[PDB]
């Protein structure tokens, strides 16, 4: 028993990341970033304000998604909980990604 | 310091010791092992551990209409590239543990068999399910269903594992099932919603095993969006405990990453661009971890059960408990090499890196960059048996020795002498010019005769070349 791997495409679309009342509204794109990686559009300076860096890419998880860098590295990762995807930073605050 | 740089990477992931990570029981290699095999049930029967196993596999001609016991229909027999994979999995397993695998023909009673399946039911498509297995010894209504694996040929994944880590780390995955495994926790494919929260014990993720269904970024790793395709940490010493170690796997000298005699995919790379996951098992020889074509920052630590930071990736490496991995060449990236208790050849490359040989007699390299070279035990080079440094750079590299006087709770208690008193802390450098070797004697525990002795070829300025 094993967890199916969702495609870039099926997640690709609008979304909004719900921080500490804040909300980006960011598309995760079909356009690639790399080999494992596509591209993320949105405002940094909002992202900034919710997340420990303004992530570029994308990529769909068995588990969740996981938001990254421009050389693929980890910024955070959202587990999938029902509905949303949600993210705790370093001090424990709760960061939700949810489909418009 | 150069020294504090060490200190973190050998507190890299501690577990076990009644620690709590993610709110969960942190459980030791040991304890993971044994959880991950809870159902008790081998191929040499139930509660029967550590005996070898040989068993066969073959890739039935399943015709499309048939239904299998799980009441799935639209099935396959394997294509030649997931027969090519299924192959590699299968291998990777028996260079862990006591197992020896041999195809039977399609047609022939195996123990272990794979088959593709795309609908739950006649002209029904599933396209949410991913794969499944059953563990040995499976009787249900009256028949056995131990040793078959089944895998949704919808998912392209599945259908190209060659090409698509996912479905090449699923195949090794289920085959773990097949022969004993089970998940470290108690949850299961669209069963409800499970997700990381019903775990037992925090290392419950990618990061230490394969059998696991999430996130290796749960417990800080990141394997920038690949699977491992091998049977990770905590797998190998669970399989191990079933069948046994294979003292028998890779006892020559063995090279890992770059440059690899292995011959396995997942041990090996040939670009920056490929990068690598897996947990090392070793059987003897002089090995090395070859790292030396990736141009991130690295920490490489070669401590049994300990983790590496490679390739640009985190928590992607590792050596597997009783394993002595001797050499390690880090790339052109700053890195930090920490060595074990063996004499070790460590060699930074370019960038500035950080080196500590540990125990036994090291060689170290600094190669390019401005790097460091840590030592922090009298012991770890006594005379008679000191640590070489090969290339050190007069103005550019750097001796650290301020442990001894963080340990010795003084700054000033490491001091250079032109002459020994007997007194703990003199430190007494000496330029061989025939050999263009310096000596470097430290009195750590204040002897008749100095404790601590590194042989540097090159020449040290004293006035720069120290961090204390
Ligand atoms: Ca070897
Ligand atoms: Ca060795
Ligand atoms: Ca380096
Ligand atoms: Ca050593
Ligand atoms: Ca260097
Ligand atoms: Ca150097
Ligand atoms: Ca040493
Ligand atoms: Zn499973």
């Amino acid at each position: 028993s094993s967890l199916r791997l969702p495609s870039a495409a099926e997640l690709s679309g609008q979304w909004v990341l719900s921080g500490a009342e804040q909300h980006c509204d960011i598309r995760l794109n079909t356009d690639v970033l790399d080999g494992t990686t596509w591209k993320l559009a949105g405002d940094t300076a909002c992202l900034q304000k919710l997340l420990p860096e303004a992530p570029v890419g994308w990529r769909p998880t068995p588990d969740g998604l996981t938001l990254t860098q421009a050389d693929g590295s980890a910024v955070a990762f959202f587990s999938r909980n029902r509905d949303r995807y949600e993210h705790k930073l370093v001090d424990g605050s709760v960061r939700t990604l949810k489909k418009k | 310091t150069g020294y504090d740089a060490v200190d973190d990477l050998l507190h890299y992931h501690e577990r076990g010791n009644g620690i709590q990570i993610n709110g969960k029981d942190s459980f030791s290699n040991e304890q993971a092992g044994l959880f991950i095999t809870r159902e008790n049930q081998t191929w040499n029967g139930y509660k029967v551990f550590g005996q070898p196993v040989k068993l066969t596999f073959s890739f039935p001609d399943y015709k499309f209409s048939s239904t299998n016991v799980a009441g799935d229909t639209g099935l396959s027999k394997f294509s030649a590239e997931q027969q090519q994979q299924a192959k590699l999995s299968l291998q990777s397993w028996a260079d862990v543990a006591n197992i020896t695998f041999t195809e039977v023909a399609a047609g022939q009673k195996a123990n272990i068999t794979f088959g593709n399946y795309s609908q739950d039911r006649p002209g029904h498509y599933d396209y949410g399910t991913q794969a499944y297995a059953f563990l040995p010894n499976t009787i249900w209504q009256g028949q056995d269903l131990g040793g078959q694996t089944w895998y949704n040929v919808n998912q392209s994944n599945v259908k190209h594992p060659a090409t698509e880590d996912y479905g090449r780390q699923t195949f090794t995955h289920e085959i773990g099932h097949a022969l004993g495994l089970s998940h470290p926790g108690d949850y299961n494919a669209g069963e409800g919603n499970p997700t990381y929260n019903d775990v037992t014990y925090a290392e419950d993720t990618r990061q230490f095993s394969l059998m696991s269904y999430w996130s290796e970024t749960n417990t800080g790793g990141d394997n920038g969006g690949h699977y491992a395709a091998a049977p990770l940490l905590d797998d190998i010493a669970a399989i191990q405990h079933l069948y046994g170690a294979n003292l028998s796997t890779r006892t020559g000298d063995t090279v890992y990453g770059f440059n690899s005699n292995t011959g396995r995919d997942f041990l090996s790379t040939t670009s920056n661009s490929q990068k690598v996951i897996f947990a090392a098992w070793d059987a003897g020889g002089n090995d090395t971890f070859d790292f030396s074509g990736y141009t991130a920052n690295q920490r490489i630590n070669l401590n049994e059960k300990s983790f590496s930071d490679v390739g640009g990736l985190k928590g992607n490496v590792s050596i597997a408990a009783g394993v002595t991995i001797e050499n390690a060449i880090g790339g052109s990236g700053n890195d930090v090499i920490v060595g074990n208790a063996a004499n070790n050849v460590l060699k930074g490359g370019a960038g500035n890196d950080v080196l500590f040989g540990g125990g036994g007699a090291d060689e170290l390299w600094g190669g390019a960059g401005k790097d460091i070279f840590v030592f922090s035990a009298a012991s770890d080079s006594a005379p008679g048996a000191s640590d070489w440094i090969r290339d050190f750079q007069k103005g550019i590299d750097k001796i650290d020795l301020s442990f001894f006087n963080k340990e010795a709770n003084s700054s000033d208690f490491i001091h250079f002498v032109d002459h020994f008193s007997g007194t703990a802390g003199e430190a007494l450098l000496s330029y061989n010019a025939s050999s263009n070797v310096t000596d470097l004697s430290v009195n750590i525990g204040g002897h008749q005769a100095p404790d601590f002795l590194v042989k540097i070829v090159g020449q040290v300025d004293v006035a720069t070349d120290f961090i204390v």
